[PDB]
């Protein structure tokens, strides 16, 4: 197995993804657990996914309820109910919207440019192993005792 | 169904979008003060009308629940810093004619103008119009012509706007329930709820003048010193038992005594040596010298500066296609974003105000993980005062031997020490007793146990008794003189530049004596030394989310301020000029005015 997740977050976040974090993003945006099975990669990209009026594509989820299991996707941006009292789709006061934007852009500082990150969450299962390394040699040689 | 829960969750959402607002007002008038445009001039002010109505709407969002049921105090210094609404709750007329007020009273001082004796052709603005010839000149006449041409002309004026301006502006600080305005000008000062480093409003008044009452002999033999050194300058108007006229102290309405320092120079030909020519002659650039302001915090052992600050700062004017603001400034501009605005020319004092400037910088850098709300100095006099003190530690000769900009055979001895000093006690000293009493007449009038009829008289009243300042001319009820000094109209505390000075010598009384120096406060330097600057950064680092007076109690070991290291700081000074005053008499009679002359 290969899995394959992929995101772009804020620099000074990205040490909140791996065994053990919490806080905003590892409790309400992606939780992984702290025993997984694979490996963590990032690289810095300021110089692509921003430009001079700011970018405003990028989103996350800034409120829930709970945590989240490992591993779980949600996209639910219902109206969150924080007070004691009916919200019936109307707001303004104790009734907030989950979803926030970001505001990237290319004069800010390291700990708020966007970063690049994929996970690499990898395991076997007893069916044959559709996944190997590298194998390797050197040349081939006829007419001698070899191994 | 607690309170805490929902003012948590208003929190969170409320500093994501506080600081997004913030970086747009700060980006746009970043981008005016480098390139003057109107179009960066609407877009600015649609920037600060955006930023503005939405501090607005959040503010009268957050008066559903009040303060009392918070028992984590972070959250509830951030609502008790939110909760205030003032002229919001103020009815719809008073506060256009309040903004009436304000805006007349700037213009009248702003762009006022005052001319000559009978020339429509050459007329004299303000800065820099009148200032040279009250700054650098010697006939008493046109000094006392200058002096009255001013005030003459602007007090009487702004007298009843003044009139309208406090009792529009008492009734409005009854309406927030801080009774003397004065008292709400106070309330930044006030601590509350953290038992052991509590606080009051009341309790700070007092305080100044119990840290004033030390300050008092020093400044005398400082005062009869500058006084009997106007013997050979103007050798009519001395009374050796009185106090000073007020318009021979080298510039305008009394604050800063630098001028004099060419006519009160101790040792003729010992000068006191700047290293500006230093710098032009081994091949310098503007660059080296943010360069080595870089290497001074590298030597104390603190974080360096962002590769985004050195790519997008200005540290050279653009020459002349364009018009640019150079007034020397650090921008925050928010969200990791740091810059220094300064059109630095190859001069000692560029080197020393960068050093003033980065100061700042550091500062910035260092409390950049705080909620937005709580991201400034822990009051309002710390910020200038941590930005003060590498200058200081930056004009050592030492520190200039050590960077090769003073070459290392040199001596030092006691005269160019005692011109060092008094070069900087005509900077420091003087601006404390006309600080205080400007803010102790404010005050006063504020409170409204001084009428209309006596204010105007009331001010020289202090001036002769606590300055030891005469008026040259006879004042009545048709001028208003506090109102000649531009922190008056403008409507800006004056308070923090006395406390300032006070904080700054505690700071290199306790920083610097921790890196193990030898001999006077004077001769002090951070460099070279790590322990200084962990015992700093564990100051800069908190914000103001604790109590001053714990910020405080971090650096120093106190919760007061003690002029007692100013003391020690002005020692060979002193101890040389009491035997400069054996003879004169120290202090001032109080009655001549010169025109019971
Ligand atoms: C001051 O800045 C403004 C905007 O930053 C400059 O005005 C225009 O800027 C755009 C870039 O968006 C250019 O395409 C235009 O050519 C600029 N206008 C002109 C008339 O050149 C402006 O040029 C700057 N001031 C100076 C003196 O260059
Ligand atoms: C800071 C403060 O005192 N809040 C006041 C509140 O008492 C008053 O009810 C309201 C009226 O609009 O104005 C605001
Ligand atoms: C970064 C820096 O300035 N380091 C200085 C070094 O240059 C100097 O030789 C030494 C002895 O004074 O003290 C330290
Ligand atoms: C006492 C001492 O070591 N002083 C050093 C000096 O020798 C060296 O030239 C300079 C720059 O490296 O830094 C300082
Ligand atoms: C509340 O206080 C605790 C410790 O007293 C701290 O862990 C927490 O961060 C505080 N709450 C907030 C919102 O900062
Ligand atoms: C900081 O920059 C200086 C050069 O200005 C360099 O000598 C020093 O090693 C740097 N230190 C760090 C932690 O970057
Ligand atoms: C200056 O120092 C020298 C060297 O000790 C001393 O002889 C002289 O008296 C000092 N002068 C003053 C004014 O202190």
């Amino acid at each position: 197995n290969v899995y394959a997740d992929s995101f772009v977050i804020r620099g000074d976040e990205v040490r909140q993804i791996a065994p053990g974090q919490t806080g905003n993003i590892a409790d309400y945006n992606y939780k992984l657990p702290d025993d997984f099975t694979g490996c963590v990669i990032a690289w810095n990209s300021n110089k692509l996914d921003s430009k001079v009026s700011g970018n405003y594509n990028y989103l996350y989820r800034l409120f829930r309820k709970s945590n989240l299991k490992p591993f779980e996707r949600d996209i639910s941006t219902e109206i969150y109910q924080a007070g004691n009292k009916p919200c019936n789709g109307v707001a303004g006061f104790n009734c907030y919207f989950p979803l926030r934007s970001y505001s990237f852009r290319p004069t800010y500082g390291v700990g708020h440019q966007p970063y690049r990150v994929v996970v690499l969450s990898f395991e076997l299962l007893h069916a044959p192993a559709t996944v190997c390394g590298p194998k390797k040699s050197t040349n081939l040689v006829k007419n001698k005792c070899v191994n | 169904s607690t309170i805490e829960e929902q003012a948590k969750t208003f929190l969170d959402k409320f500093n994501h979008e506080a600081e997004d607002l913030f970086y747009q007002s700060s980006l746009a008038s970043w981008n005016y003060n480098t390139n003057i445009t109107e179009e960066n001039v609407q877009n600015m002010n649609n920037a600060g009308d955006k930023w503005s109505a939405f501090l607005k709407e959040q503010s009268t969002l957050a008066q559903m629940y009040p303060l009392q049921e918070i028992q984590n105090l972070t959250v509830k210094l951030q609502l008790q810093a939110l909760q205030q609404n003032g002229s919001s709750v103020l009815s719809e007329d008073k506060s256009k004619r309040l903004n009436t007020i304000l805006n007349t009273m700037s213009t009248i001082y702003s762009t006022g103008k005052v001319c000559n004796p009978d020339n429509p052709q050459e007329c004299l603005l303000l800065e820099p119009g009148l200032n040279e010839i009250m700054a650098n000149s010697l006939d008493y006449n046109e000094r006392l012509w200058a002096w009255e041409s001013w005030r003459s002309e602007v007090g009487k004026q702004l007298r009843p706007l003044y009139e309208e301006y406090v009792v529009l502006k008492n009734e409005m600080a009854r309406a927030n329930h801080y009774e003397d305005y004065g008292d709400y000008w106070r309330g930044d000062y006030e601590v509350n709820g953290v038992d052991g480093y509590d606080y009051s409003r009341g309790q700070l008044i007092e305080d100044v003048e119990h840290t004033f009452e030390e300050i008092k002999p020093l400044y005398e033999h400082l005062h009869a010193y500058v006084r009997a050194k106007l013997m050979n300058a103007y050798p009519s108007y001395i009374s050796p038992i009185g106090c000073l006229p007020a318009h021979l102290l080298g510039d305008m309405w009394g604050r800063f005594w630098t001028n004099l320092y060419s006519l009160t120079v101790p040792f003729g030909q010992k000068p006191n040596i700047d290293v500006t020519d230093a710098m032009v002659d081994q091949a310098w650039d503007a660059q080296r010298i943010f360069k080595e302001a870089e290497k001074f915090f590298v030597s104390v052992g603190l974080p360096n500066m962002t590769q985004g600050f050195w790519e997008n700062s200005m540290l050279t004017d653009p020459g002349n296609v364009q018009k640019a603001v150079c007034h020397p400034t650090a921008w925050d501009l928010g969200k990791g974003d740091f810059r220094i605005l300064m059109c630095t020319k190859v001069t000692m004092d560029d080197f020393l105000t960068a050093h003033h400037e980065m100061g700042h910088i550091q500062y910035d850098m260092a409390y950049a993980a705080q909620p937005f709300l709580l991201r400034n100095g822990a009051n309002e006099g710390f910020h200038e005062a941590v930005g003060e003190i590498m200058s200081l530690s930056a004009a050592t000769p030492k520190h200039l031997k050590s960077i090769g900009l003073l070459s290392p055979d040199f001596q030092e001895d006691n005269e160019t020490e005692i011109n060092f000093l008094l070069k900087q006690a005509l900077t420091i000293v003087g601006t404390l007793p006309f600080t205080y009493m400007l803010e102790k007449w404010r005050w006063m009038v504020f409170k409204g146990e001084i009428p209309k009829d006596q204010w105007m008289k009331k001010w020289w009243e202090m001036k002769r008794e606590i300055v030891g300042v005469v008026e040259p001319v006879p004042h009545d009820e048709t001028y208003c003189d506090p109102a000649s000094l531009f922190h008056v109209s403008n409507d800006y505390s004056f308070i923090r530049y006395y406390t300032r000075t006070l904080y700054q010598f505690q700071f290199q009384e306790a920083l610097c004596q921790a890196a193990k120096h030898e001999g006077p406060l004077h001769k002090c330097d951070i460099s070279n030394s790590t322990e200084a600057g962990q015992k700093l950064f564990n100051m800069l680092r908190l914000g103001k989310s604790e109590p001053w007076t714990l910020a405080l109690e971090n650096v120093v070991g106190a919760k007061n301020m003690n002029v007692r290291p100013l003391l020690n700081y002005f020692e060979p000074l002193f101890t040389w000029l009491k035997d400069q005053n054996k003879n004169s008499f120290v202090g001032w009679s109080t009655d001549w005015s010169p025109y019971a002359d």
